[PDB]
């Protein structure tokens, strides 16, 4: 139908936040005690959801950038 | 375009070191296993069949495009570049062709280069910026 | 400024009756117009006008068609104007539009055309005013909107279209066995939109009375009833009824 | 939701979008047009544009948006603050006041026109237009309103020039340039109807009528 | 968000191009009292509502051999907009010339460094036709043409047909048309109370028009030309449509032409 | 706001424009006009001796307007910037 | 407001006048008079229906796309995963029905003598004014002759 | 500067009404334009209309051909004037236009024409006035639309089309055994947009009423109804119904 | 709108003078009537064929590129990887079916006597007009061909 | 500054008057163009009309002929006007231009072409009117396109093509032996793009009935049936069919 | 998609866009330019 690349960005932001909040219920079941979880699971999985964060953060300041450059051309 | 033209020498260079950097930690993943027979890949000729042909990836296909909710899957993926053998020093009785030292400075030269890759397209791309304000 | 355009209309509207009084039993024409605005945006709106008052014939009034012709020649004069907006009124009275009973009249005729078509089957069997009929119809003035989107199964691979097809096939024999198949189809479709008719008869109820030469023979009576079963274009699936007897009259 | 995650990366962002996109979105524009065209009036503009109209005009916003944003803090950040709603239903709470607003003040044709490029069908009602369409029917209506204010508050001034300059002609004054002399008169015409303070009424009556 | 997206962000920046010039370029849309975030941002914001259904495909190569597309597109503007400033270059000469009939421009008139009747006369009437131009859709059928020029000439290896700027130089042209058929009654009066002053002179070669002359041409005119304002309302009609039938003319002799 | 009454407006601020300089403009035409008039009967001349006799006599028009044709002017202006709200719609 | 019930006047006329206009012939001039009594349904009702067909049958199901995939081995350990991604035979209406349907009649028809009329020849009455009236039993429709001598 | 325009119409309408004068059956036409303005308020253009009075010769009627003829004229000596808008009205009223209900004129002429030509045909059979039919035909009004997107089964490789495929075969020898294939089809296609025709003859009920000379032959009578079977079109898949019976007339 | 009725009639009509022309040398000049009624089709049809033509027959296949790996070793272990791209004979027709063309035809043909015509006599009639008619029997085109005394 | 265009368009208005009378059968014609509008809104520019009121010379009637000339006169005289569009009509009804069943007129002088053909050449052997015949066609009109891009198979090396060949082989002696390939072709390629032209017969039914001289011989018949097979360009392919009898004429 | 692959693919259109909109102020600029003398 439509791409609306705001919804792409929001669909980016759920998958972001997503994976930290999948991360941090299984640090938070993995030190509770649940048997199962792994340790070196639980690491990289944590791993993971840090460089998706980053990902995150530097998208955000590109986009940031852009937008402060194309409200620079003079009309 | 003609941006993507100069850059894409160094682009296509880089993607390559990380396929193989890939390869050289499924070796490394692979050290105690029975059979393994360690691979690798030739980067200067697979570089110049990249710049002459393409990307040209062999074996992959998503499902299909359909209204939302229809479960998107895929298939098993790999990129075109033929895996080589790497010959080997010491049998070992179970086939495993894995030298720690050879793929382990194999990896570290690879890191080296992928990281000199990254720093040429940065100065590129940062000569580009600088012409432009 | 604001005369030019006012001047337009106290000469148009004057013209337009220098037109009707054209028209045979018109003696006095005077219309007006109405033009508010076209804009009102949420999901409705509104719609501009005109009227119409006139004096006739001494004696004489006006039919639907006579309505018809001036409501249609008005509508067609004056630009942003359906008929359904144009207001008629006798030199006393008698509203001439009824700005939903139009309906009635179209039920009605479709009576006619078929009462009178049994008549003329049946005139000649029985003779001028031997047989009488009347109809009651049933029609669908709902407006119907339709989208079907109709598509063939491709169960079978004997039919089925492929335009993709991923088959991984992997076993060792302790027999260990492996099978993939990834399948991406063409499907046939077909798409019938679809807007069905706005006043079409959905059931017929047909009535029949019939004089005597004496009774008619049984042979007589149905033959006669298989004709109007025809002619009045008798279709089971609307559940159609009808009903003849042979009475004499008065 | 999220989690201290992508939330205060969102914010921040916000915060950018702040100074461009949430004043020329609500008001400030119009009365900053208006300020630029009394200005190109009155002769010279002798006010501090970055200083002075312009934080008059920030100043004055502020004071009409009190009951917008007082509506909108009480049905987001009131309950968008820990409990039952964040930044999912915030947005919504916090936009129905503003879309309001915004629809109370736009030209009644000019959303014709962004409907009928936008290929959206019929709307049936006020509510029915969305954002897509609501912002450049806002901004050309808040530009039409403008310009109608602040042409009609030339009128005067020129008045005045035509006044002095058929003077000046009708005495004979061959070639005295009425602009000089016009504009002390423009200036007590603008003082002594009591200007600053009819005008910033003016524009705050009409910027909710 | 990747180039995914980040060439597909290439279908925002042409429509974006065009109008924004357009912006740059139009009577209402271009003026100096809009900060110019408005107007950008009034640009980026009518190109978000119309980019989709727009299907363009193009590329900003590197010493951009596709420059003469951006040619394009701000070329398109400058024909929408700036066009539509003949409408009121009209009443800009004609208010003009009739304070150079009373006696406002005799400054003008033997030798300055100072014009003096730009402020007085012709910015009454290009004010009022302002006006009246917004009243309708004034701000809004610009707009509209330019969403049709996307339809009809959206993006090309033939972007612009010769024989066809010659249409824009030569149509004003109506200006010096317009402008007198507007203040041909005022003038025609001026005339006719300036050459019967004159007479006046006969009777006595000491009356003096720099005397007698000019508070009665001042008063005529004022007077006047307060009995012949409104005559600009129906005016402006014409002054604004036939220029927009003109726009319209080549936005769509340009596709059948191409 | 309808061009009727842009229209309107517009005629207001002639009219304003036309009381507020009419006296000045008449005094000026009446000076002038009697100074030609007994210009002749001796004729004598040399370019105007009108140009002082205008100049007292705007002198004493101003004074004697004065007044009120600047509360003419101040109430069209008042009037003006209080119905500004109200002509936009 | 008021229209609605001017036009049920003209439809039970209509009715009512067919009835006579059947019925005269049979028994004479002015032996029968009915008098119909019609509901109208003047409620605006609008509707959206969009029926799909069930594909729950293999054998006439449409797939867009299927992924199957089959493991055993042989201690018997087998697995098999199918994400099939479907297309659907699809039909909608949008219905606006007319404002004004006839919905339920009642009526009642009286006939004058000749004498009482034979069942038979009444039976035959009744029957013609159930076929005039368009008698649908679904409406709840109602009907009713009696015959007695007029005044 | 806006005279001109309604100058240009009130002299256009002279030109136009003297134009039909020039045709024999008329005495006046007195006529009226509508091109109703540049829409800026909505997205679609409402088409200009006009409307004709017209008197004609006194005691002379136009049969519908001189209607067309003139529906054409007024149509297309206005610019961009669709001839759907064009009304004429005579000098007693009476619309030459019929612009809901002209739907049953086109089923009475369906009917008319089957009817002639039944009569037609079995006129030499038994005699000019021996025989009689009636015909109700129904007819279908809804607004058809349809897109089919036939596809061929490629379910046979020895018919199927190949851009591509990759195929890896393995085997080792207890057999160790794999085999990988991908495959990227291309299809046939068909891609019908079908836009069926309104007004469509869709079930015809056809009585027939014959004299006698005594009845008719058991031949003779089925030859008539073979004859009216194909007289009347009768395509049985479209539900059509024939009845044919002798009996004496009066 | 109607339009379509005349044009029928003009086909039928020319369809009828035909066979009477063509068979008045026969019997006569009056002594043949006939009548015939044409089944039109007044819809809007186009269509877009697609025809590929197959190259699963390598043979008769056309390549652009092949990967083709041949791998064994000699206790046998033996590999074929084989990659192939094709470039595809292909036909795309456009075509935009007319307007009012006839489908169905049928055709009542009635013929004077002299005595009723014998048997060759009335087969060759049969046979002509069938002719004349331009007879498809896919179209389902039907005609009847009767003898009888006039009147 | 309105009035001349105007006047221009009204000028030459008169001049088509004054030249399409000065044609014989014609007393007046009042003509009238119309240039829609450089419209405001659209792309579309609807295409301009014209319209014709000729009054002919009283007892003369119009062939097609000079129908056609005058529908291209006035086309022609109008610089961007569409034949087709160009309406004209009599002095009484009779819309003698065709403003779908063209076809009908072509298809008749495909068949008169046929029939003259097929009189012509049976006439010296049977005589002037001794042979009869009429020809139906069945004539294709739908609008016909067509791509094709055939190619030819290098599956043999012996005929292919190279670009490139990479061929790597390898063997061991336990013997391991690897041979790997890579060929990129140039490949032979035929293009063809047809429009077929519209109006071409796709089936012709002759019918041909001779007189008797007496009954004709066989041979004398069979080479008439021939003949009638040479002349309709009979193609067993276009399923043409023939039919050929003798027998007495009246 | 390639992590190398989306920040190359972000790096290229920023430069893209930044170009474009370079050139389109030297136009604007240049345009105001020539709007600016005296005739």
């Amino acid at each position: 139908s439509t791409v609306s690349f705001a919804g792409q960005l929001h669909a980016a932001l759920d998958r972001i936040s997503d994976r930290q909040a999948a991360a941090r219920v299984q640090a938070e079941k993995f030190t509770l005690g649940e048997p199962g979880i792994a340790l070196n699971d639980v690491m990289a999985d944590m791993q993971k959801a840090s460089v998706s964060m980053q990902m995150g953060i530097q998208v955000r300041n590109k986009l940031v950038a852009a937008y402060q450059e194309v409200m620079s051309m003079q009309v | 375009d003609r941006l993507d033209a100069a850059l894409r020498f160094q682009q296509e260079a880089l993607n390559l070191r990380a396929q193989r950097q890939e390869i050289l930690a499924a070796n490394i993943a692979n050290a105690d296993t029975p059979g393994y027979q360690a691979r690798d890949i030739d980067f200067a000729s697979e570089l110049k069949k990249v710049m002459v042909r393409g990307r040209e990836e062999t074996g992959g296909v998503a499902l299909t495009l359909t209204s939302s909710h229809h479960i998107p899957a895929q298939a098993v993926s790999s990129p075109a570049v033929d895996l080589l053998y790497r010959v080997p020093d010491q049998p070992s009785l179970d086939g495993n062709t894995v030298d720690m030292d050879r793929e382990r400075t194999q990896f570290a030269d690879n890191s080296l280069k992928y990281q000199m890759g990254l720093t040429v397209l940065g100065s590129q791309l940062k000569g580009m910026m600088n012409v432009l304000q | 400024q604001f005369s030019e355009q006012v001047n337009y209309q106290r000469a148009l509207e004057g013209e337009l009756a220098r037109t009707i009084e054209t028209l045979g039993p018109v003696k006095s024409a005077r219309v007006h117009l109405a033009m508010p605005k076209p804009s009102l945006f949420v999901r409705e709106q509104k719609s501009p006008s005109a009227s119409v008052t006139v004096t006739l014939e001494p004696g004489r009034a006006l039919d639907e068609g006579q309505i018809s012709a001036v409501v249609h020649l008005v509508s067609s004069a004056v630009a942003g104007l359906p008929p359904g907006n144009v207001t008629l009124v006798d030199q006393s009275g008698h509203l001439l539009t009824q700005s939903n009973d139009a309906q009635l009249k179209f039920a009605n005729d479709v009576e006619s055309r078929i009462q009178r078509r049994i008549e003329a089957i049946l005139s000649p069997i029985v003779g001028n005013g031997n047989v009488h009929a009347q109809v009651t119809a049933q029609l669908d003035f709902a407006n119907k909107e339709q989208t079907e989107e109709h598509y063939s199964p491709n169960g079978d691979a004997s039919k089925a279209t492929l335009r993709s097809r991923q088959l991984n096939i992997s076993e060792q024999v302790p027999r260990s066995t492996q099978r993939n198949e990834t399948s991406n189809y063409e499907v046939d479709r077909t798409i019938r939109h679809t807007k069905m008719n706005v006043g079409d008869i959905e059931r017929l109820s047909v009535a029949v009375v019939v004089n005597y030469k004496l009774p008619l023979t049984a042979d007589q009576m149905k033959q006669i009833e298989d004709l109007t079963r025809e002619a009045m274009g008798f279709s089971d699936k609307r559940g159609d009824t009808l009903n003849v007897v042979n009475s004499p009259f008065s | 939701s999220w989690s201290l995650s992508v939330q205060t990366l969102v914010f921040i962002t916000s915060l950018t979008f702040l100074p461009a996109i949430l004043l020329m979105m609500t008001s400030f524009t119009r009365i900053i047009i208006v300020f630029g065209l009394l200005r190109n009036a009155l002769g010279t503009p002798s006010a501090p544009p970055n200083q002075v109209l312009l934080g008059l005009a920030l100043f004055l916003t502020f004071f009409i948006m009190s009951p917008v944003i007082d509506k909108i803090y009480v049905d987001a950040y009131q309950p968008f603050s820990e409990q039952k709603i964040s930044m999912q239903e915030a947005l919504d709470k916090g936009a129905q006041p503003l879309r309001a607003f915004m629809l109370r003040q736009t030209r009644e044709a000019d959303l014709a026109l962004f409907a009928r490029l936008a290929n959206s069908g019929p709307l049936q009602g006020p509510e029915a237009v969305p954002m897509r369409i609501l912002l450049p029917a806002y901004v050309t209506s808040e530009l039409k309103t403008a310009f109608q204010i602040g042409f009609t508050i030339f009128i005067p001034f020129l008045i005045i020039d035509l006044v002095i300059a058929s003077v000046l002609m009708a005495l004979g004054m061959m070639m005295v340039p009425p602009a000089t002399i016009a504009l002390p008169f423009k200036l007590m015409l603008f003082v002594l109807v009591d200007g600053w303070q009819l005008l910033m009424g003016s524009l705050a009556q009409s910027f909710y009528s | 968000t990747s180039e995914q997206w980040l060439y597909w962000l290439h279908l925002y920046f042409w429509p974006l191009l065009r109008v924004l010039a357009l912006i740059s370029t139009a009577p209402i849309l271009s003026e100096r009292a809009i900060p110019k975030r408005v107007k950008l941002g009034l640009g980026i914001m009518i190109t978000l509502v119309i980019a989709p259904s727009l299907p363009a495909n193009d590329t900003p190569l590197f010493s951009i051999a596709a420059l003469w597309l951006a040619m394009q597109q701000i070329l398109i503007g400058i024909a929408l907009g700036f066009t539509m400033q003949f409408a009121f270059a009209a009443v800009r000469t004609a208010g003009e010339f009739i304070g150079l009939q009373m006696g406002l421009s005799f400054a003008t008139f033997v030798d300055p460094g100072s014009h003096l009747n730009m402020p007085v006369l012709a910015r009454i009437m290009d004010m009022l036709a302002m006006l009246l131009f917004l009243t309708f859709n004034g701000h809004l059928w610009l707009i509209s043409l330019l969403v049709d020029t996307f339809h009809t000439l959206p993006i090309g290896s033939n972007p612009v047909n010769s024989n066809a700027f010659m249409a824009l130089a030569r149509a004003g042209g109506l200006i010096f048309l317009n402008g007198l058929m507007l203040a041909l009654p005022v003038i025609t009066l001026l005339l006719t109370l300036n050459l019967a002053l004159g007479l006046l002179n006969r009777m006595a070669p000491q009356l003096s028009i720099f005397v007698i002359g000019f508070p009665l041409t001042l008063t005529v005119g004022i007077m006047l030309m307060a009995a012949l304002m409104p005559l600009i309302a129906p005016f402006c009609e014409h002054l604004f449509s036939e220029i927009f039938n003109l726009l319209a003319d080549i936005v769509s002799e340009m596709p059948i032409n191409n | 706001m309808t061009p009727e009454s842009v229209m309107m407006m517009g005629t207001e601020a002639m009219k304003v424009a036309l009381a507020l300089a009419a006296p000045l403009l008449l005094v000026a035409l009446i000076t002038g006009l009697i100074i030609s008039i007994l210009q002749a009967a001796t004729q004598i001349n040399e370019m105007t001796l009108s140009f002082i006799p205008k100049i007292v006599a705007v002198f004493i028009a101003i004074i004697v307007a004065g007044p009120w044709m600047l509360n003419l002017l101040l109430d069209y202006v008042r009037t003006l910037f209080s119905n500004l709200p109200y002509i936009i719609g």
